[PDB]
């Protein structure tokens, strides 16, 4: 079983760094060799795929985002962190962790979640 | 992108009744899917990967048959566990894309 | 004048058991107190406080540094020491001091010009009697730097003695640098001195990998009993006495041979702002030591884990080394301009630092009385403990000079290395009085003994590794500018030994 | 003094020859304290460190001799109900013996499964596992997974026998006797709590776990057992006893679960009691302010003393029961390294002696599969041990 | 064979052995707030100099003490030792946290520690701790 | 036949520049193809590529091979390689077999029997001519455990030759076994060989930081 | 868990015989071992030995800042890694390049 | 990532091979290069790269 927690602040200056981390307990990153993603609930609306980043380091990033997030894997604490710049008040909402893979369908559906993450930017 | 549209925005169907929410992708999508299931406030579950294949996790209850273009989630003898909105995910191509939700009573 | 009086000599050789590390540097050392003895006390200051108080004199000469790691060791060879060895401490210690130049400035309305002095000279002496006041032992400044092209300043040398607040007593002594024989320098003449360590004890580098509660066999019980139940139930006179075999069903109660280490304890703060109370706490709530009215913080204290098993953010307050990043201030800066440094290592053989040692019994049962035990706060040492000393890091110190009393126990400094009651002799230095300044060259020489790693576990080890991550510049490298930086701490124990 | 023990053992086949990680979930459930992570290994040891073994009913070691001979290795048929037993006279017994201390050091604990005392006895090896570091039920990045066939050892088949000599490090003798200005103090002390013998005296409720003296390291409490050595109780009342003062030893026979009081034999510390406390006892007063025409004079009690200069103190008794020797973990420093519970405290003690049956394979498939062959002859070897310990007498 | 009886006076104190001149590159905990208020918690760092000779980090603590009543109507070893009739240090018990403030209790005999230094003013026995007589 | 044929060697020894590594294993040998070398080809299997076709043989010999690093290290060894040196080489092998003991099966009804056969001999020889096929080299199963712990099955020995398809032609050449020159153990004796490995380069742990 | 040796065809000529799959090409590799039991339904067991001896080349290099090594994670898993499970069975997590420290072009 | 590929069975009919007397034969491992450029390790060569398995790992598909 793999649970997911995520953590960091929740209240960012606008145009300040937003950070996020995800601790995955469960499995090793390193040997488990599925993809770890990132989605953003902006609220009462539909979620949108930020990016994921396969165990041995290599990201994908959501175009529509412009260049502003950034995935760093941490591997030997176990953890993946979100980085996205100039935060804004649009980009507010829940910000879930994900496993993007399994055996058939890895980097496709996400079957293990994040207990969710509340950020909201504000002055 | 691809976009994604459920067609009921909201339905509401009580109890024992049986629901199927639909969603249609904007360009064929070759039956990649994924329906997912949110209670408020919680963060959402699988339901449904690929085009029909169930999850362990959940109910035999859930099913669903796409043809490509076109994709159905019929909730059968709804029981009062699940009140819930639902999405769907193309996994066909880059960017992956969660359309609208489906609110069900 | 022109005929070098050395060479530039900066590598370390690896042999056998043993390490040769040398350093060499450039210096420029200024004339300070215009060659003059003079006084300080802290109302100099004003000395708002009595615990401030100090009353001491602040003289002419000068003294080199290299006491702390990071002059020696290159964070390659660090990296090299700290994987593959279990221990590791000094031997030999061989002195240079040599191309020495003296400059005169002359101020002439808006420039001034410096040009050469030969015929000057710069008195230098070694205390290796140990007759002066020491203080290359509480971790000043000034150490020679880092990274072997930077030029440095010789520290100012000033010593304290005995205060009632600002005033002297009958007893206090005045040391005049200019009674010991010393050495005069011309450009073209040279200093050297070797010495020889006494024998230290290795440093232990390794983390344990069982806990001192662990060490049972965890397949067979024991042959002693313990108090089970006290009752057999609910209701009037109904106590009991019932014993049962010490086992892994009930593993904690089993009779052990040692006891982990001493404890002080320190309050706890979180790097996490939130989750602390708005009151300034400082001053007020850290664990300190009293001396003759005066009370001193306590810092950092005996060797003590700073944080319970899954807890980065909480760090004792007083009981953790912190060091500063490149180019943070000096006053008041923010938790993330500088590093702490955490014992995660001792926690197996000691006691977390923010917690209690234990528990005693406060009284005597009865059918009258209960059983009532309190916390113990602080616990001496009591025959039988074990404890690891703290840690030594590429930023942290080397050795310390002993007090000299009657008695000590386990004189190993508190903020970690070698305790000594010969360390390395000072070396003073100064310009002879003819304003002028004078630059050479240092070169320091240690040699090192290994304690190579036997272990035979199975599966790897824990190694000290640079991230491969992209970046914007390397770790432990210059940046655009070209200041030199140290991310973070290193700790000296990576590997494992069995308890 | 010398001293010979000779003895016949039965070591069975453990773990079905297998290495199996044994952790507090695989036993235990919730037991924060108790939880922990370790392997069990299908090697069996010899713990002769009990007294009693060398001995029938000042001092120190000397010298060890150690000898292993007359193997008889035993295969075992079984057929329906009844099982044929077989000599195997080609099968191996290894045997190595830890010298420089590169495994896990059990033998300190006070374990069972000693040598038993009466001669003519015929004991089972006890199986060997270590416990590691572990967080929780889990194992943290830093533990250690030692395979014991990465050793070098000596296989025996029955015409083989293995000796060693051993040389014990110089430890202190063992000690067999018991308002004015002084010289010196009495020693440290960590209070217990009193417990006495007669249920009419002690209270009414469940004060055992929380009674009991503990100290905490990483956030698990583990009780002190028996802690410092201390007198067990005042001068003429012999009734009462620490809740964890003092080792408690089972008679023959006894239970292992809630057995009475009379089942157990407690241990006394009456003999020292000149110039240690008493455990149940308060080290003393202390002034807790400063005196004046406004204030009283206070005092207040001291509970738990650590060692000032000038104390002395009497190490704990060692029983015929009792353990002899306990290894001293290696650490920067320690003091007074005599164990808690008796006996020569050694950096070096008497090593670990390991022995399995070499496991022999059932029929291969006869069709080459490259899975491990789990299916083996249950089979399992006697034979004989005697040691031999040279003792000083003061 | 036993040491020479030291029959001197230090003419340091145990917590000035520092040199008075120089700054240390270790950091203490200076202020926890911002300023009088609510919801005010920060964490600032400052270094150990000499303006402040108090916090700065030091290899050795001061001997065992026991306390004394005091009572009014070795001077020579209050240097390195606590005085017989004070609180030789004060130690922090309670954790903080918004509930609660951080309390500290007084310790009125503290044995020996790892570290300690002190100045002097057999019987037969399996252990003995630093034997010189009282 | 009631002692020991030799000893449990397991370790490493890390000696200025070199390194010395001793693994100790349990096998087992049954007997392949009933004491036969037997034709095998793809028309047994059904044949069905020109790609896959093969013509070849099986033989009852079974051999062993230690061909993988991991036989040799262990991990936490093999770290303190990895970590440390800018490259390594095969100097000395040293081989050892021994107490062998050998087993027979006579079956009744549900239970199998099994018993010492004393009197038995066990074939064993090296191909230090080359005259055989070399299928040491193609990385297949059957090593020696990764695991010391683990008992292993001796792997059958077989080889193919040239073919048309599953027919065979004029210059494939059939290898005998037998025809070699073998040392025969019985369960008190022991087989030992050494071997100095040719001089090869150093194999390269490093990477080019240009 | 790659291969150490493998035997260069005999043959007129070759290119850098080191072989493809990893390791060092030989003319001469450590020779085949068979093993058979005598025809006499039989068996053998034992024990195999066997030693090889490394020679090593030391890392020189001058380069300041720290090499990346290879470590063992510290997140409190299930199981440690390179170690059995509860059922005795010895995993091998992921497979480990020989390639760490570093050298000039 | 299953979708980046193409929806037909280039397996065997799309690798590298070398052929010897009229028999196909697969490019494996293939010679010494690297395995993908700076940056993008979801993708891999072919055939091109050794692939052990994890234990447990069955013997087809």
């Amino acid at each position: 079983q793999v649970q997911l927690q995520e953590s960091g602040p929740g209240l960012v200056k606008s145009s300040e760094t937003l950070s996020l981390t995800c601790t995955v307990s469960g499995e090793s990153i390193s040997s488990s060799s599925h993809y770890w993603g990132w989605i953003r609930q902006p609220p009462g609306k539909g979620l949108e795929f930020l990016g994921n980043v396969y165990y041995l380091g290599s990201t994908y990033y959501n175009p529509s985002l412009e260049s502003r997030v950034t995935i760093l894997l941490d591997t030997s604490k176990n953890q993946f962190s979100l980085k996205v710049n100039s935060v804004t008040v649009a980009d507010t909402a829940v910000y879930y962790c994900a496993r993007h893979g399994a055996g058939s369908y890895s980097g496709l559906f996400f079957d293990y979640w994040g207990q969710g993450a509340r950020v909201i930017v504000s002055s | 992108d691809i976009q994604m549209t459920q067609s009921p925005s909201f339905v509401s169907a009580s109890v024992g009744d049986r629901v199927n929410i639909t969603c249609r992708a904007s360009q064929g999508i070759n039956s990649w899917l994924a329906w997912y299931q949110q209670k408020p406030g919680k963060a959402p579950k699988l339901l449904i990967y690929s085009a029909s294949s169930l999850q362990s996790g959940v109910p035999s209850r859930f099913s669903g048959s796409g043809s490509g273009t076109d994709f159905t989630l019929t909730i059968s003898t709804l029981q009062p566990e699940d009140f819930a909105t639902y999405y769907c995910q193309q996994a066909n191509s880059f960017p992956y894309t969660f359309g609208q939700g489906t609110k069900v009573d | 004048v022109g005929s070098s009086s050395g060479n530039w000599h900066c590598d370390s050789q690896w042999l056998g058991d043993r390490v040769i590390t040398t350093s060499t540097r450039t210096w420029a050392l200024p004339t300070y107190n215009n060659h003059l003895y003079k006084q300080i006390s802290n109302s100099t200051s004003g000395g708002s406080s009595n615990d401030n108080a100090y009353f001491g004199y602040s003289t002419p000469w000068g003294y080199f540094d290299f006491n702390r790691f990071h002059c020696h060791f290159s964070p390659r060879d660090w990296q090299r020491l700290i994987n593959n060895n279990w221990g590791f401490r000094p031997k030999r210690l061989n002195f240079k001091l040599f191309n020495i130049q003296v400059k005169e400035v002359t101020d002439n309305n808006g420039v001034k010009t410096i040009a050469n002095n030969l015929t000057s000279t710069v008195q230098v002496f070694t205390d290796s009697d140990y007759q002066l006041p020491y203080v290359l032992g509480s971790a000043h400044e000034g150490c020679l730097p880092p990274f072997p092209a930077d030029v440095f300043m010789i520290p100012q040398y000033g010593y304290l003695t005995l205060n009632d607040g600002s005033q002297a007593v009958g007893r206090s002594s005045f040391y005049c640098l200019e009674y010991f024989p010393s050495q005069m320098l011309r450009t073209g003449n040279n200093f050297q001195f070797s010495y020889e360590f006494e024998n230290v004890p290795f440093h232990s580098s390794y983390a344990h990998s069982q806990s001192l509660d662990r060490l049972m066999n965890p397949l067979i019980d024991q042959y002693l009993y313990y108090l089970s139940k006290t009752i057999n139930g609910s209701g009037q006179n109904q106590q009991t006495l019932k014993f049962s075999v010490a086992g892994p069903s009930n593993m904690a109660v089993q009779g052990r041979n040692y006891i982990p280490g001493p404890s002080y304890r320190q309050q706890r703060v979180s790097t996490t702002v939130t989750q602390n109370n708005n009151s300034e706490f400082a001053w007020p709530g850290a664990s300190s030591w009293a001396l003759n009215g005066r009370n001193s913080l306590m810092n950092p204290g005996p060797a003590m884990a700073s944080h319970k098993e899954g807890e980065d953010r909480f760090f004792p307050l007083s009981g953790s080394l912190i060091f500063g990043k490149q180019g943070t201030g000096r006053d008041n800066v923010d938790a993330d301009k500088v590093m702490i440094t955490n014992e995660e290592e001792i926690k197996t053989t000691n006691p977390v630092a923010t917690e209690s040692y234990g528990q005693v019994a406060t009284n005597h049962q009865s059918a009258q009385a209960q059983a009532q035990t309190g916390w113990v706060q602080n616990q001496g040492i009591l025959p039988g403990m074990v404890w690891q000393d703290r840690d030594v890091y590429l930023q942290g110190p080397i050795w310390a000079k002993i007090p000299h009393t009657d008695g000590n126990f386990h004189p190993s400094p508190l903020m970690g290395g070698f305790g000594m009651k010969h360390p390395p002799p000072q070396i003073l230095i100064k310009n002879t009085p003819v304003t002028q300044y004078s630059t050479g060259q240092v070169s320091v020489e240690i040699e090192w003994e290994l304690q190579k790693e036997n272990s035979k576990r199975w599966n790897p080890e824990i190694q000290y590794t640079s991230n491969y991550y992209k970046s914007n510049n390397v770790e432990f490298a210059v940046n655009t500018e070209g200041v030199y930086s140290e991310p973070r701490p290193i700790g000296t124990r990576y590997l494992t030994r069995n308890l």
